[PDB]
């Protein structure tokens, strides 16, 4: 009957959700990762004035 | 923290090398000391090889 496809729509979308908030959860560890590059930066201009003194 | 760290052992590499320039200068003195002496024997060697050489005296 007609419960299916009612059911069906609201389960795929809801895969969807999931597969949303799971792609944006893992951008903010891309971002995360991101971040700690450009202080990892600032630890090699520390690097390289320690190896300076 | 480990910037800090580094800069603590390289601070602590410098008492390092601080103490062993002036030890092994220290070293040199007391090594002088032991030449001088060793000058002062080697000089004592050789006389007392003269002294057998005068066979009235020995």
């Amino acid at each position: 009957n007609g419960i299916a496809t009612l059911l069906q729509a609201e389960k795929e979308a809801h895969e969807i959700v999931s597969k949303a908030r799971k792609y944006r959860q893992d951008k903010l560890k891309q971002a995360k990762t991101d971040a700690a590059k450009e202080i990892d930066s600032y630890k090699i201009q520390k690097d390289k004035e320690l190896k300076e003194f | 923290g480990n910037f800090k760290s580094k800069l603590k052992k390289a601070m602590l590499s410098q008492q390092i090398t601080k103490s062993t320039i002036a030890n092994k200068m220290r070293l040199k003195v007391l090594s002088a000391r032991e030449q001088s002496l060793d000058g002062i024997f080697e000089e004592t060697k050789e006389k007392l090889s003269g002294i057998a050489n005068n066979r009235d005296e020995y």
